[PDB]
């Protein structure tokens, strides 16, 4: 889950 | 928790 908020 | 550097590390943990 990266910089996906 | 993946981009554990930045947003997904608030700095360390997760947010920012």
């Amino acid at each position: 889950p990266p910089i996906l908020l | 928790r993946q981009i554990k550097i930045a947003f997904q590390n608030r700095r360390l943990k997760a947010k920012k």
